[PDB]
């Protein structure tokens, strides 16, 4: 929004802008230090060890 | 490329698909266009359609 006195306002006078989740749902960790993972379901019919 | 030349053991190595060329890129002041009480909602979708 522009208002009428010559100015301008933009999102940054309204907001905070920044890379974060995309969920802040679900986190994890290992051992204790921070830590991420993908935990991989079998496909059906499929063989483990391979 | 530049170095499958200064190499013996091949011969004829190109690249498939096209490179780069000059592209004509538009810029749109979104200060001036508010300032004159123009929409960047009408000015995209004039320059599309058009």
């Amino acid at each position: 929004k522009v208002n009428p006195d010559g100015s301008q306002v933009r999102l940054k006078d309204v907001a905070d802008v920044g890379l974060g989740g995309q969920d802040y749902s679900i986190n994890a960790q290992f051992n204790g230090s921070p830590a991420s993972g993908i935990a991989i379901k079998l496909a059906t019919g499929a063989n483990a060890l391979d | 490329l530049m170095l499958a030349a200064q190499n013996p053991a091949l011969q004829r190595v190109r690249p498939n698909g096209m490179s780069d060329e000059p592209q004509y890129k538009l810029e749109i002041d979104d200060e001036k266009a508010s300032a004159l009480g123009v929409s960047l909602a009408d000015i995209n979708s004039t320059v599309s359609i058009a």
